[PDB]
Order: C-alpha cells, then sequence, then structure tokens
C-alpha cells in the first residue's frame, strides 16, 4: 500500500482524488482511466499522466572497485596529496575557503590543467568545465601553468625512458589541453541557476567531462538579497543539485568561498561566510590561511581522513609544495 | 467507579459514578504524558490487594511510542512482592491497538463494537495522539475546510457516541505544534467534547529535571489547579 | 467501492447503492442502514452479513497484553553499536522496534558512529545492513579500515562487506520509493528466513527535506510527516532497527540549541543523541561529548565523554 502523498502529482489531482474517496495507488491499476476520470472530473490528458508517473515509481564491495578504478586528481602538492589521500575524490563536493590572495583561484587553474593528465602517469585524462562569477579567469595563467606541465611530464618520462608513455605525451600538447576547458560567465544568481539547470544535459553530450569549477559562490548571492530565508533555501537546492550532478554524472566537483569576520567580546575570528547551514553542504572542506610568510593548508571537515596541516607554495610554475 | 478513588491529587472535587468523562493531554516533547498514562495503567491493572482495581482497559497506539519493557519494568518495581506467574497474569487483561490512518482508526473504531459489547467489564479508554494525522488530511483537502476534518469529526462523533453510550471514561494525548498557552487546531466539535485540560510543562535545570508542573481547569468552573510530581525507575510518585 | 474484493457482492448493487455516495466504505459502515432497504431496496439479512464481512477483512483487532509480552519475549532482540561508553550511555545497544536519532553539528561525529555501528551490526552478528546515502557522506575506504581494525582475514571482510547495502536518494521521492520498495519486498519474503534486513541507516534526513522547508507552503510539513509515518512503521510494525541523522540548530530568543526541522519533528524519534566537541583543552581528534537528550527508559540529561578515533 503506498499512499497518493508519496507521488509528484499535482495538488488539484491529489485534492480531487481524496474527495472522490481515493487513498491508495494499488487500487489506481485495477481501474479503467475513463471510468475513473468521469467519477472524478479529471480529462483524458492528465489522467494519463498521472497514471504515467504512478507507474515510474550495488554492494559495497562494487563500491569499493569503483573507488580503486578510479583515480584522484592531483594538485602537484605532495603533502595535500597525502593528507586528501591522493588528491581530490570523484563523486564528492570539495570547498575551498580562504582570505583574498591566497591563492583559491590559481588551485581551481591547476585542477583544470591538471585533470586532463594521461592515465598512464596516474591522471584521469578527462575535461573540466569552468564557471566564472567573478572575471578572474585569466587565459594566460592557464597558459603559463599548461606549459609548465608540459615541461614537468615530458622530463619525468624522458628519466624513466618508457615506450607508451611517450605516445601518451604525443598528444598532449598546449592547443589539445587548452580546446578541453569549457568556459562559461554568470553574473546574477539567476544566470548561475539557468547554468546549473542546463549543466545535465551538457554533460550528458560531453561525457569525458572528468571536473566541474564554479569559481566563487559567495559573491552572486552575498549582495542586493534581504530575505534570508530565500537565500537559504536557495542554496540547500543548489547543493543538493551539485551533489546529486557530481554522484550521477562521476565527477569530480569544486566550490570557492569566502571568509568573514565573527566578533564576540573583544576578539575578532575569520569564519566562513554564508551562514552555518552551508558547512554540512560541503562533503570535504579546506581552509587556507597566512602565518607569517607562509602559507597553510587545513582540512577542516572530512569523513575519510583526520585533520591535518600542509604549506604550500605558489610559484611561476603554479601550485607546488613548500 | 467513583472519580475520588481514580484520582484524588489531579482531581480535587469531582466524585461521582462517572456516566463518562473526556481527559486529553497536551504538551511538548519529552514532558511525561506517556509516563503519566504508563502510571495510571499501572494503578488500574493490579489485582485489588496490592492497590490495584481489577478492571479492563484498552490502548488505541497511534504514536508507535508505546513500550512493553518500561511497562513490566514500572509494575515489577511498583508492586511488593514480584514473580513470573503473577506479572503474567497481570498482563492478561492489557489491551493493545494499532492504527494507521484516519480511515482505518475509524474502521477500528466500528470494528472494536463487538468485542466491546461482548465486554461489559471494559470501563477504561486510552487514546493517544489523535493529532498525528493533522497535517496529513489538512493538506490532502487543500483549502476546503469541509473537505478536511471530515474524517476526524466522523471519528469524534463515534467516539462520542461510543463513550456516552457504555459510560467510559477515557485519555487522550494531543500535541504542540503552533505558537496556560493554548492554540486549538482540531474540529471544534472535538474542542467542545473536552471536560478538563492538563497542560504539561516541564523545568530545565537537572535538579528539576525529574519534578514538572501541571495545570488543570474545569470547565465549569474555571479554576486553576497546579500539582508538582517527581518521575521514577518505580513509576511516577507526587510530592 | 470495488469489486470481486468479497464474496456477496454483485453487479447491480454496487451501481443501486450510488444513492448515497462513492467515496469508500465508510459509505457503508458509518451509516444508517435502516433506510437503505427502502432508499433503494435491500435485503436486511444481506446487508449485515455483508457489512460485518467487510468490516472484518478491513481493520483491525485488538490483541492481548499477555501474547505481546510472550511473542515479545521471542522476538525483540538488542544490538551493540560497538563502543563501550554509548553501550552503557543507551543500555548496552539499541532496542529493534523503535526510532534513534543522532543529531550534532557539521562533522562532529554522525556519519563516523553510523559507519562503526554498521560494521559492527555486518561482522559481529552477521547480518544483512541497508545504508541510505543522502548527502555523498560515505566513503568505502573507512568502513574497510574499520573491517581491518576488527579481524584480519580477507574472505571475513568481503563476506561482511557483502551484507551491507548502499542506496543513493537526493530528494524525498526517491527515498520514499526506496523505503516502499524495501517494505514491499519484505512483507512479500516473510516465508523465506534468509538475507533480511534487520537495521537500516538514513545518512541524512535534513538533506532531502530542508529544500521543502521555508515559506507559507504546506507540501513540505505534509511529506516530511509521511516520511516519518513510513518509518515509525517499518520499525514497529516489521520489528526493525531504523537510525536517522539529524542537524542542529542555534535558537534566537533563548540561544539554547535545538534540533532542526521544527517541533512537528520533534516528536518522531523516540531515543535522542547528542554530538558536541569539547572546546579548549582536549579538543579535535576524537574527543566528543555524547549525551542522552530523550529516551523513553531512561532519564535525561546525562553526560558521557567519548571518542571517535580508537576504532
Ligand atoms: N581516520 C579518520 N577517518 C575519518 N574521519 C576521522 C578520522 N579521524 C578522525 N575523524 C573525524 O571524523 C569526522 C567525520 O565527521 P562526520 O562526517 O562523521 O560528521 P557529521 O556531523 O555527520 O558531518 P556532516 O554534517 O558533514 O554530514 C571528522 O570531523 C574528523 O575529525
Ligand atoms: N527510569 C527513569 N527514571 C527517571 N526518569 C525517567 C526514566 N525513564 C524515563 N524517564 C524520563 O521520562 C521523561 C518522559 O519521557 P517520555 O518519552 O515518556 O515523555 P512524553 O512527554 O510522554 O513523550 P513525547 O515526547 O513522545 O510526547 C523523559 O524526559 C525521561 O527523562
Ligand atoms: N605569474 C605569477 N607568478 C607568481 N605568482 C603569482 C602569479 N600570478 C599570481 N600569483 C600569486 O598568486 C596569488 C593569486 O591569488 P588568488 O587566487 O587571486 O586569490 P583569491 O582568488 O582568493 O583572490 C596572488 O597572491 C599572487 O601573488
Ligand atoms: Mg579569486
Ligand atoms: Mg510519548
Ligand atoms: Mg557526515
Amino acid at each position: 500500500q503506498r499512499d497518493l502523498v508519496s507521488f509528484p502529482l499535482s495538488p488539484a489531482v491529489r485534492v480531487k482524488l481524496v474527495s472522490a474517496g481515493f487513498q491508495t495507488a494499488e487500487e489506481l491499476l485495477e481501474v479503467k482511466p475513463s471510468e475513473l476520470s468521469k467519477e472524478v472530473g479529471i480529462s483524458k490528458a492528465e489522467a494519463l499522466e498521472t497514471l504515467q508517473i504512478i507507474r515510474r515509481e550495488c554492494t559495497a564491495l562494487e563500491l569499493l572497485e569503483q573507488e580503486h578504478t578510479q583515480g584522484f586528481i592531483i594538485t602537484f602538492c605532495s603533502a595535500l596529496d597525502d593528507i586528501l589521500g591522493g588528491g581530490v575524490p570523484l563523486m564528492k563536493t570539495t570547498e575551498i575557503c580562504g582570505a583574498p590572495g591566497v591563492g583559491k583561484t590559481q588551485l581551481c587553474m591547476q585542477l583544470a590543467v591538471d585533470v586532463q593528465i594521461p592515465e598512464c602517469f596516474g591522471g584521469v585524462a578527462g575535461e573540466a568545465v569552468f564557471i566564472d562569477t567573478e572575471g578572474s579567469f585569466m587565459v594566460d595563467r592557464v597558459v603559463d601553468l599548461a606549459t609548465a606541465c608540459i615541461q614537468h611530464l615530458q622530463l619525468i618520462a624522458e628519466k624513466h625512458k618508457g615506450e607508451e608513455h611517450r605516445k601518451a605525451l604525443e598528444d598532449f600538447t598546449l592547443d589539445n589541453i587548452l580546446s578541453h576547458i569549457y568556459y562559461f560567465r554568470c553574473r546574477d544568481y539567476t544566470e548561475l541557476l539557468a547554468q546549473v539547470y542546463l549543466l545535465p544535459d551538457f554533460l550528458s553530450e560531453h561525457s569525458k567531462v572528468r571536473l566541474v569549477i564554479v569559481d566563487g559562490i559567495a559573491f552572486p548571492f552575498r549582495h542586493d538579497l534581504d530575505d534570508l530565508s530565500l537565500r537559504t533555501r536557495l542554496l540547500n537546492g543548489l547543493a543538493q543539485q551539485m551533489i546529486s550532478l557530481a554522484n550521477n554524472h562521476r565527477l569530480a566537483v569544486i566550490l570557492t568561498n569566502q571568509m568573514t569576520t565573527k566578533i564576540d567580546r573583544n576578539q575578532a575570528l575569520l569564519v566562513p561566510a554564508l551562514g552555518e547551514s552551508w558547512g554540512h553542504a560541503a562533503t570535504i572542506r579546506l581552509i587556507f590561511h597566512w602565518d607569517r610568510k607562509q602559507r597553510l593548508a587545513t582540512l577542516y571537515k572530512s569523513p575519510s581522513q583526520k585533520e591535518c596541516t600542509v604549506l604550500f607554495q605558489i610559484k611561476p610554475q603554479g601550485f607546488r609544495d613548500t | 467507579s467513583s472519580l475520588k478513588e481514580i484520582e484524588p491529587n489531579l482531581f480535587a472535587d469531582e466524585d461521582s459514578p462517572v456516566h463518562g468523562d473526556i481527559l486529553e493531554f497536551h504538551g511538548p516533547e519529552g514532558t511525561g504524558k506517556t509516563e503519566m498514562l504508563y502510571h495510571l495503567t499501572a494503578r488500574c491493572i493490579l489485582p485489588k490487594s496490592e492497590g490495584g482495581l481489577e478492571v479492563e482497559v484498552l490502548f488505541i497506539d497511534t504514536d508507535y511510542h508505546f513500550d512493553m519493557l518500561r511497562l513490566v519494568t514500572i509494575l515489577e518495581h511498583r508492586l511488593s512482592q514480584s514473580s513470573e506467574e503473577i506479572i503474567k497474569y497481570c498482563l492478561g487483561r492489557f489491551f493493545l491497538v494499532y492504527c494507521s490512518s484516519s480511515t482505518h482508526l475509524l474502521l477500528t473504531l466500528y470494528s472494536l463494537e463487538s468485542m466491546f459489547c461482548s465486554h461489559p467489564s471494559l470501563c477504561l479508554l486510552i487514546l493517544d495522539s489523535l493529532s498525528a494525522f493533522y497535517w496529513i488530511d489538512r493538506v490532502n483537502g487543500g483549502e476546503s475546510v469541509n473537505l478536511q476534518e471530515s474524517t476526524l469529526r466522523k471519528c469524534s462523533q463515534c467516539l462520542e457516541k461510543l463513550v456516552n453510550d457504555y459510560r467510559l471514561v477515557l485519555f487522550a494525548t494531543t500535541q504542540t505544534i503552533m505558537q496556560i498557552d493554548y492554540r486549538p487546531y482540531l474540529c471544534k466539535a472535538w474542542q467542545q467534547l473536552v471536560k478538563h485540560r492538563m497542560f504539561f510543562s516541564k523545568q530545565d535545570d537537572s535538579q528539576s529535571s525529574n519534578q514538572f508542573s501541571l495545570v488543570s481547569r474545569c470547565l465549569k468552573s474555571n479554576s486553576l489547579k497546579k500539582h508538582f510530581f517527581i518521575i521514577g525507575e518505580s513509576g511516577v510518585e507526587f510530592c | 467501492l470495488r469489486v470481486g474484493l468479497c464474496p456477496g457482492l454483485t453487479e447491480e448493487m454496487i451501481q443501486l447503492l450510488r444513492s448515497h455516495r462513492i467515496k469508500t466504505v465508510v459509505d457503508l459502515v458509518s451509516a444508517d442502514l435502516e433506510e437503505v432497504a427502502q432508499k433503494c431496496g435491500l435485503s436486511y439479512k444481506a446487508l449485515v452479513a455483508l457489512r460485518r464481512v467487510l468490516l472484518a477483512q478491513f481493520s483491525a483487532f485488538p490483541v492481548n497484553g499477555a501474547d505481546l509480552y510472550e511473542e515479545l519475549k521471542t522476538s525483540t532482540a538488542i544490538l551493540s553499536t560497538g563502543i563501550g561508553s554509548l553501550d552503557k550511555l543507551l543500555d548496552a545497544g539499541l532496542y529493534t522496534g523503535e526510532v534513534t536519532e543522532i543529531v550534532g553539528g557539521p562533522g562532529s561525529g554522525k556519519t563516523q558512529v553510523c559507519l562503526c555501528m554498521a560494521a559492527n551490526v555486518a561482522h559481529g552478528l552477521q547480518q544483512n545492513v541497508l545504508y541510505v546515502d543522502s548527502n555523498g557522506g560515505l566513503t568505502a575506504s573507512r568502513l574497510l579500515q574499520l573491517l581491518q581494525a576488527k579481524t584480519q582475514d580477507e574472505e571475513e571482510q568481503a563476506e561482511a562487506l557483502r551484507r551491507i547495502q548502499v542506496v543513493h536518494a537526493f530528494d524525498i521521492f526517491q527515498m520514499l520509493d526506496v523505503l516502499q520498495e524495501l517494505r514491499g519486498t519484505v512483507a512479500q519474503q516473510v516465508t523465506g528466513s534468509s538475507g533480511t534486513v534487520k537495521v537500516v541507516v538514513v545518512d541524512s534526513v535534513t538533506a532531502v527535506v530542508s529544500p521543502l522547508l521555508g515559506g507559507q507552503q504546506r507540501e513540505g510539513l505534509a511529506l516530511m510527516m509521511q516520511l516519518a509515518r513510513e518509518l515509525k512503521t517499518l520499525a514497529r510494525d516489521l520489528g526493525m532497527a531504523v537510525v536517522v541523522t539529524n542537524h542542529i540548530t542555534r535558537d534566537r530568543d533563548s540561544g539554547r540549541l535545538k534540533p532542526a526541522l521544527g517541533r512537528s519533528w520533534s516528536f518522531v524519534p523516540s531515543t535522542r543523541i547528542l554530538l558536541d566537541t569539547i572546546e579548549g583543552a582536549g579538543a579535535s581528534g576524537g574527543r566528543r561529548m555524547a549525551c542522552l537528550a530523550k529516551s523513553s527508559r531512561q532519564p535525561t540529561g546525562f553526560q558521557e565523554m567519548v571518542d571517535i578515533g580508537t576504532w
């Protein structure tokens, strides 16, 4: 016995059905549509729609095999990969927070470049989708990062002196890697929601995409939005849609956040913005902050590893160690 | 069947052989309505020798929150001499019924009448969470007020008929959802059918974690009664 | 009305009784049937028999207390959570047939506790367990680590993992669909005695409920109540151990910690566990606070110290 409330039917048709004495989905399957339609005063089209929507409504070993057969996305940071278990995990939503100038955008560019590394070197060999909300995407920086990756991979392959490594690196050229990054631009949050809604079919046609980046999510939602409840509902819906998409399409998702100041008594602490309930949305959360002239990466929340602190650096080659 | 022996503490001066009485409980989560019902059942189910009454009781379970281990622990810790045979003999009288929907509730109400007329010994009835399906049938009926609450009104009519027919005493359990504060949201008829209100409140501090406050009013006198009581593993004890 | 459900129904009487109402059998059972014999024309002796048999097959009959006592003496059970602190906190494991709710802050302990309990039940008792992951918070490497911490045989670990089933549901409708599918398949498979599921864990109910709430709508609250009713009937009418996790909110007027999803959801579970992180000294790591906020067998407000990094 399945209640009608458990189905995504129209409120009007459900009101009519409960008026006519309908409370179970099982009894609906044994009645001709004409008789029920003339009894409840419902036209043929919506009756057929109700009939079809009613009709339409993986052991852990397989999960282990799937997790092991697909790798992580390397960040060119050995310690960060070690504390992440191998890099950014697929099927998981990741969040990055930090004060301006720490290097969130550099990390996003590095990930977009690295996601196309051939699997012979431990990569995923997939495309990337970059969504920009603040206009901080500079092509020259991406070119520099791609050239640095080219040089590093070429040196590693030459030192190892294999055979299939050279073949894999043959097609791994600047034009090929630059042609596999898809760029979108959103100004208002309505445009971001529209692009999110269009994402499923686009990923369906572009089945080789293995990365989705949304650089800047606090900016579209922190200005000219007085109603806090509406913002909370929109953010919850966006998080649910993003995790559903990431799991369905075998994707790694990275979101970028901004810090804010919380004042208690007479001392101030830097905390991530967008309220407290937003903390449950991200599967993995990282925080970048300054200490003297050193940059530190802290794993704040994660259901697989332990809290750690990592020293990283930004160089002309890009995101690196030390 | 006099109200003085049932509960002289809560009921100050209402003593008479009852032709029928309706009592309802209102309170937030974790206040002690179920524990009070357990205490009433324990005081109403034991043999006359151990302060019991030896009269029939029926329990309707709608919240699915009835715990039998707690009840048996309360009965064991209440009496003087404890044994398996006597506890089985005592629990051979308890009655429990399950429900799943308002229509199923009405069907069970109608079906119970066979055993109910076959047993003149039935004198006390317990209903819990008659507002459990309030949101479901409020949303099913849409904006039409008559469309909603209709089956609840029929159930109230049947319950009133039964209780005024065979001289029952009934205890009901409600829920606090909206907002001595009280905001009714049920049907008007059942609101009229009540006789006294048991507002349930709980104190935050751990020193009073076992002490709770009760307020009762009489519909024909509007008199306020206050009561403090202490919960325990053996049951419910008063001040 | 419906045809073929009960014997004695004629194809003429069903359309003859159209005079009063057509909605449900409540018309047949909740009417004054004396006037029906002349309003439409019916035999008195057949009408009462039909009403009696229909009421018989379309209701429930009370069960005596002694029978329920005896049957629970041989049916119910208790399943340890794998943590001595929790076990001594809630009497050496949780009882099947009730609803257990775990409430905590972001990242405190909920998913880890659920995973460790599932690993214990799958290995220490050799029973099937279903996991409903909604927020994506379940990695198989954590389960493998827990199983390695328990035993070392590879085949034992594989067999224990083979009893764990995971389903993804990112909205209320998918969760309702999978739960109803489990209800149907178990109710149909009552004849057998192998492969049954005794514990089902919902990773997060706030993930699929929060978008519906907020505003002046009513459908979200009705859906939440329907999901709660389904979980309660699955736990009680079948004798299963259900564990769900929920978020925690900070009140505005009073500033006290309060479970999410509101007052209507506040009445749903029977046992409440609250997890908090110990600030200042002893922070981070596994060191955390476990408290009992609601129980039907213990006094509330008690305190207990537990760790989530020693298993
Ligand atoms: N080896 C380990 N593996 C996994 N987690 C660990 C380990 N050691 C410690 N932890 C802790 O496990 C916690 C995981 O949090 P968990 O997901 O269980 O909480 P939660 O309240 O359910 O979170 P969420 O709201 O994000 O769903 C982390 O906060 C981390 O500190
Ligand atoms: N053995 C015990 N000793 C002392 N107090 C107990 C014991 N067992 C339970 N309690 C207390 O009984 C109180 C009432 O719990 P219970 O769930 O029965 O309340 P209720 O208000 O009737 O229920 P609901 O919240 O479902 O409406 C709890 O707050 C708990 O602290
Ligand atoms: N070509 C370059 N060579 C070396 N360092 C650079 C280069 N381009 C940018 N950087 C450094 O990388 C940092 C980029 O920070 P950014 O990603 O913009 O932080 P956010 O996105 O949070 O504002 C800057 O602090 C800058 O010093
Ligand atoms: Mg930036
Ligand atoms: Mg209760
Ligand atoms: Mg979690």
